[PDB]
């Protein structure tokens, strides 16, 4: 081989560039020998005869990796009872395997279309299952279009459900697996690619909207139950620790883009709309000397919004009565 | 202020950065841990000379306008294949290929 | 020494003070006037002269050839004529930007 | 005043045929809108009139107008060099280093053809304008018989012919800024005239064209130099305003007319 | 022309490397005087870090200067080195001693490098950095210098590092004639430490970090002409850091901010710039010469101004980067002093004039020439008087024809725009080439 | 001569601090780790194959770049890394007119 256009013919390489590319996919090993001659191969092809063939490589290789994924979606849908610890190898061997492709095939994306999805908007290609073409983008782009496909089949009310069973349980502790619960987390963040707007749509209807509703209603039959049975003494606990293990177990399973999001629909459930018995508690505490239960009310009070200067006015008029009763 | 210098012997070269006027028995000490090779059994060359221990590259040759990083200079390696030096010459590179004349 | 440095400034703050009530109803005073009413030299007349213009306190214009404190009453326009050459300039710059986009 | 193939074709009658006089009443108004309805004008015909039309201004003793006129002629963009530009920039330093003593600077939509071709092709007229900053008639005589082969080979000849009597002239109002009323024999160093026999003649060609203002003192042997003395107060200085005033409300509202022309088509 | 009398102590240990040999060397070719002691203090300093190319240099001077009978030192050194003192001469043994001598130190500290490397600190990494920085500048590497200094810029971990070294890059890059870029590393060299760090180096102050910043970027708008930006920062710098180890002397900073405001401001500005701000107030104390000119100058006292100007001078002449600008700087003060002293003035008499600077009749026609073209006022010389009048025109003649030459060409130009537009609407574009 | 020298210092590393390029005339370019990070296909070739990035055996074949080809690459890579993150004077990279033409080919294939 040679840097000037050569003769290379098209069906003398396919025979051996699909069998290092399948060789490698799927978290698998393969000779350092044959890794280092696929990258002579390609630019020795493209460059040769006078058509270029970047147009039908780019083709070629779309249809092959249109069957591997959609052949490997029934082998997970026999399974059952074990979708949310499938769908983790599934993900982490397509990680691995993409990233070693577009690395090899890093000069057909810079030469060949070089263009991304930032200038396309088609919501046909990408949902559903399509084994026609696929829209003009990059290989480590393309990857991520292919994965999209696999959630809109008759399978997202299984998956998700019994992925945000695990994290409702908070009454034992942290944690139970972090390795399967954060491995489908990262799925829907990094699937998210580039178009004419906010790419805040997909992810926010695949993740973020069964999430809020299943959360807000676990801590609001837990709240109002503990209330009306314990005491105050032992209600400022349980919601204190509660409160505190959510934003350590959000921090080492969602992503920073939706911190202070879920933060914000769980403090709406514990001390909210129960405003009222709260704050009628608060005024026979400061009446004495507690450091204990005091403590209990500023903390609860400094992560909900707008509700520092509503203590800081119940105390004023506290002391402002106290003085004048001794006087 | 430092120096790169390529170790060619019978087509095979070895790029080992050095100080400008550093001794020469510490450049011998960085390819023990790359050839796996004792350094006594190393002898660096300058233009077919025979270096000294004692000596440095700042002494012989060796400054910063001659082993510049963009050309450096060629450094002969001699072996011990009974007692005495194996290598002495080494080969150039290929000739570049014939020019397309459509483009002249 | 402290107070000594200083006794010069003040004593050329008073002339100053003088010499604004006495200009204004003279309208060409002669420079000897002013020397012969303070009982000093002339002298230091001709150099506290040009500090007081300077300073933009006494208006007028000094001839040493004549001895006389010009003062035209009736002087040509300052105020109304420095504004009519800003605007010929700035006018000038604009027309040149307006006619370069469009080749 | 419209314009027209026809009013190009005009000024090129009178190039041949010297008599300036049918191209005043065409020339003394300004003109615009050309005539257009199938198609009558070419790109030549705008760089061959502006280069003709300057000729007439130049001799005619009108060089406001013919500043204006040669500056069209360079300002219009091209891809390659060609004569007209050629000849337009040569007489652009020449009439300009008479009424200043520099050359004017270029627009910003000017062709670059101008400054990277023509530019290193004109050196001749170039240094010209060097040497006229520093106000020596020795060293511009030096100039001329250097550089004469270039003005013959350029048809250029008798228009570097007004700027050897213009640095004399140019001398006389400097001294005029700087000076008062100079001696006879004083004035025919700095100018260097030879003499004060040829300093009393020269003074008298400014007096009869308007160029300057001044009064021989014979009975001393010296002359004076002294300012206009106008202030603009006479009645025929508001006329001339109301008059000029006239054609700038007209300006405006032919180009009210033109603007909603653009605006009724299409545009992006 | 030359001085006698200058202090050669403060001027040699000032800077440091070539800065120090070339300005010993400027001082013996200008003064005839000052020249067995120029010579000597500079042969001196090969001695500490021996080389080859200003070794050679030096004593190619001292022998046209001794063996010479056409110059006045000859009586004295009588053509040998035997005079008196005993220089350094130079011999055959003596130019392979100073070279063997200079390569064993650089060996030396060579190999010190490749161990500091190893050892993964980068404490010692910065540290050898400026030993070899100045090592290589007194040889004659010009381009080995900046190659030291550039490496130690990723070894920096505090404030401190980073002034120590943008200040060793300006040194090199004033050998080079490289004036853009000291400008571009004194704002990096203000930013990192908030100007004189973050409280103000404690209570008391022994070394001002601020007057350092200040100092190295006045020597290189002065040499490139820029007297309007450098007399805008002397007068922020204060007398406190004790001389300079390789920096300008702290007598010089006062004349060279001293003259370069005295013709780019008038006697209104200087009261307020040098002697309203406190910061400069203790660099004009220390030299009283310099600040009796912006007393004289305020009080309208331009002839003994004038004389004192002159009188100085002799002394500035003696410098390397002041001497050439000693027909810049001064022609400018001389036209600034004869604007404001026409300013209230405007029928002077040319016998007055000529009494007043020390002058004649014929000297004083010749200034008022270049004070019209040149100056921004508006006289008239009356040669039948010998009195400098003033003819001015009328304000309305110069404001009423000025609008109207616009108005013509503003009328002009936008009648020919219309012809240019003409034609690009019938699709006529350019045919011509 | 005089001087104190390091004896485990300086650049010294194992198989893993150098990588091998193997030319297509049976050249072998030995060179550093991080002078080989500048282009993008060897970099790919580190990153991967392979679940295995360190193994002692790291290696580039080269099919299509003889001898005096890469010879100007080695060298442009230790250019280009050596006159980074510093302020000093940069010469002119001799170029020469038969290999500029095959320079440009492989500055391509490398992405750099």
């Amino acid at each position: 081989m040679s840097l000037k256009p050569r003769v290379v013919d098209f069906d003398e390489t396919w025979n051996k560039l699909l069998t290092t590319i399948k060789a490698v996919v799927m978290l698998e090993y393969v000779e350092r020998a044959t890794w280092n001659d696929r990258f002579s191969d390609i630019y020795a092809l493209c460059v040769a005869y006078p058509e270029p063939l970047g147009e039908r490589l780019y083709t070629e290789t779309k249809i092959f990796l249109e069957n591997h994924v959609r052949h490997l979606h029934k082998r997970v849908l026999e399974s059952e009872e074990q979708v949310l610890v499938m769908y983790h190898r599934y993900w982490e061997e397509y990680s691995k395997g993409a990233d070693y492709m577009d690395c090899l095939y890093r000069y057909l994306n810079t030469q060949f279309i070089k263009k991304n999805k930032l200038t396309e908007a088609d919501l046909q290609y990408g949902y559903g299952g399509v084994d026609m073409n696929e829209p003009l983008m990059e290989i480590g782009e393309l990857a991520l279009d292919m994965w999209r496909k696999l959630m809109v089949e008759p399978l997202q009310a299984i998956l998700i459900r019994m992925l945000l069973r695990e994290i409702k349980n908070d009454r034992g502790g942290e944690d139970p697996n972090q390795k399967v619960i954060h491995g489908v987390i990262n799925s829907f963040v990094h699937v998210e690619q580039y178009k004419k707007k906010f790419p805040l749509k997909f992810y926010q209807e695949i993740f973020e909207s069964p999430f809020l509703t299943e959360t807000g209603e676990y801590y609001k039959q837990e709240a109002s139950n503990l209330l009306q049975e314990s005491n105050c003494s032992q209600y400022m606990e349980k919601v204190l620790g509660r409160l505190k293990d959510e934003e350590i177990r959000c921090r080492k399973y969602l992503h920073p883009s939706s911190y202070t999001k879920v933060i914000h629909e769980c403090q709406q459930r514990m001390v909210a709309d129960h405003l009222q018995f709260l704050h009628a508690e608060c005024h026979n505490i400061i009446r004495q000397e507690k450091k204990n239960d005091m403590a209990n009310m500023y903390v609860l009070l400094r992560a909900v919004s707008t509700g520092l200067p509503h203590m800081i006015q119940e105390l004023q008029n506290h002391i402002h009565d106290e003085g004048l009763r001794a006087t | 202020m430092d120096v790169f210098l390529m170790i060619r012997r019978h087509k095979t070269t070895i790029f080992t950065d050095a100080k400008e006027s550093s001794t020469v028995f510490e450049l011998k000490r960085i390819v023990e841990g790359i050839l796996k090779r004792p350094p006594d059994e190393q002898r660096l060359y300058k233009d077919d000379q025979l270096l000294d221990d004692g000596k440095t590259l700042g002494e012989c040759g060796f400054t910063s306008q001659t082993a510049r990083p963009q050309a450096p200079a060629t450094v002969g390696l001699a072996f011990r294949a009974d007692d005495t030096f194996e290598a002495l010459c080494i080969e150039p590179f290929s000739s570049p290929p014939e020019l397309p004349d459509v483009m002249k | 020494p402290f107070i000594r440095e200083h006794i010069e400034e003040l004593l050329r703050n008073i002339r100053t003070q003088v010499l604004i009530k006495l200009i204004k109803p003279y309208t060409r005073i002669h420079i000897p006037f002013i020397s012969k009413e303070l009982n000093i030299d002339v002298a230091d007349v001709e150099s506290l002269l040009v500090q007081c213009i300077l300073d933009n306190t006494i208006h007028g214009r000094i001839d040493q050839v004549n001895q006389l404190l010009e003062l035209d009453h009736q002087k040509r326009g300052g105020a109304r004529y420095t504004a009519l050459d800003k605007w010929t300039n700035q006018l000038n710059s604009l027309n040149q930007a307006v006619v370069s986009k469009l080749a | 005043n419209q314009l027209t193939s026809i009013h190009a074709d005009l000024c090129q009658l009178c190039l041949l045929a010297k008599c300036f006089k049918p191209a005043l009443p065409y020339l003394d108004v300004d003109m615009m809108d050309i005539c257009k309805e199938n198609g009558a004008y070419d790109a030549k015909h705008f760089l061959c009139y502006y280069y003709y039309g300057g000729m007439i201004y130049t001799g005619l003793k009108n060089f406001e107008r013919a500043l204006y006129f040669y500056e069209q002629a360079i300002t219009t963009p091209a891809m390659a060099v060609s004569h007209i530009m050629l000849e337009s920039y040569k007489k652009y330093i020449l009439v300009s280093l008479i009424l200043l003593g520099k050359v004017q600077q270029l627009p910003k939509y000017t062709s670059q053809i101008v400054g990277r071709f023509i530019k290193p092709l004109s050196n001749a007229y170039h240094e010209l304008a060097q040497v006229y900053s520093t106000n020596n008639p020795s060293e511009l005589r030096n100039l001329v018989n250097k550089h004469s082969e270039t003005f013959t080979r350029d048809n250029n000849m008798g228009l570097v012919k007004q700027c050897l009597s213009s640095l004399y002239k140019k001398n006389i109002q400097r001294l005029t800024k700087t000076f008062l009323t100079l001696s006879l024999q004083d004035m025919a160093s700095r100018v260097q005239l030879s003499g004060p026999q040829e300093a009393e003649k020269y003074v008298l060609h400014m007096i009869e064209d308007g160029e300057i203002f001044a009064s021989i003192n014979q009975k001393d042997g010296m002359v004076s130099f002294h300012d206009n003395p106008e202030k603009y107060n006479n009645p025929a200085m508001l006329h001339n305003i109301d008059q000029e005033m006239l054609k700038c409300i007209e300006l405006d509202e032919r180009l009210k007319a033109m603007d909603q022309e653009i605006t009724v088509n299409p545009q992006f | 022309v030359e001085n006698p009398s200058l202090d050669l102590e403060q001027y040699a240990a000032s800077y440091s490397g070539l800065m120090r040999i070339e300005r010993l060397q400027f001082i013996a070719d200008h003064c005839p005087t000052l020249r067995v002691e120029a010579l000597k203090m500079a042969l001196s300093f090969v001695q500490r870090t021996f080389n080859v190319d200003m070794y050679e240099e030096i004593h190619r001077k001292l022998s046209e200067a001794t063996r010479s009978s056409l110059r006045e030192l000859q009586n004295a050194p009588d053509a040998i080195p035997e005079s008196g003192v005993e220089p350094p001469a130079l011999d055959t043994a003596w130019v392979e001693a100073t070279r063997k001598k200079a390569l064993l130190k650089l060996e030396k500290l060579d190999t010190d490098l490749k161990n500091y490397k190893g050892n993964s600190i980068k404490e010692s990494i910065r540290r050898g950095h400026d030993d070899l920085g100045d090592h290589y500048l007194d040889c004659g590497d010009l381009s080995n210098a900046l190659k030291c200094y550039s490496r130690a810029r990723d070894y920096c971990t505090s404030a401190k590092h980073v002034i120590n070294m943008c200040l060793n890059v300006i040194k090199v890059s004033v050998y080079l004639q490289n004036w853009s870029h000291v400008l571009s590393y004194v704002s990096k060299a203000e930013s990192t430490p908030e100007i004189a760090e973050q409280r103000g180096e404690r209570d008391s102050q022994t070394q001002a970090i601020l007057t350092k910043l200040k100092c190295a970027a006045g020597l290189a708008e002065l040499a490139a002409r820029k007297y309007k930006q450098a007399a805008k920062c002397l007068l922020l710098a204060s007398f406190d850091h004790c001389d300079f180890p390789e920096l300008l002397s702290p007598s010089n900073v006062a004349i060279y901010g001293g003259l370069c405001a005295l013709a780019t401001f008038d006697r209104q500005e200087l009261q307020r710039n040098v002697i309203s701000s406190s910061s400069f107030k203790l660099f004009l104390e220390l030299e009283p010469q310099v600040r009796d000119i912006i007393f004289k100058f305020y009080e309208s006292k331009y002839a003994s101004c004038l004389k004192m100007l002159d009188e100085m001078k002799d002394n500035l002449l003696l410098d390397m980067y002041l001497a050439p600008h000693v027909r810049t700087l001064y022609t400018q003060i001389r036209n600034r002093a004869l604007i404001q002293y026409f300013s209230p003035y405007v029928s002077a008499d040319m016998h007055r004039m000529a009494a007043a600077f020390n002058t004649t009749v014929a000297a004083l026609e010749d200034e008022l020439t270049q004070l019209i073209l040149e100056g921004l006022i508006s006289a008239r010389v009356d040669s039948h008087s010998k009195i400098l009048y003033a003819r001015d025109v009328d304000q309305r003649s110069t404001t009423f024809e000025k609008s109207l030459l616009m108005g013509k060409e503003f009328q002009r130009r936008a009648k020919a725009m219309m012809l240019r537009a003409a034609v690009l609407r019938n699709q006529i574009h350019v045919k011509s080439p | 001569m005089d001087g104190e020298e390091k004896t485990y210092g300086g650049c010294e590393g194992p198989d893993a601090m150098y990588v091998k390029l193997i030319s297509s005339d049976g050249h072998e370019f030995i060179v550093k780790r991080e002078h080989a990070l500048t282009s993008g296909t060897i970099k790919a070739m580190l990153s991967g194959p392979g679940q295995f990035a360190e193994n002692e055996t790291n290696e580039v074949n080269f099919r299509e770049i003889p001898s005096h080809v890469l010879s100007k690459v080695c060298m442009y890579f230790t250019y280009k890394v050596r006159y980074t993150n510093s302020s000093t004077e940069i010469p002119e990279f001799p170029i020469a007119p038969e290999i500029a033409l095959e320079l440009l080919m492989a500055a391509n294939f490398l992405d750099c």
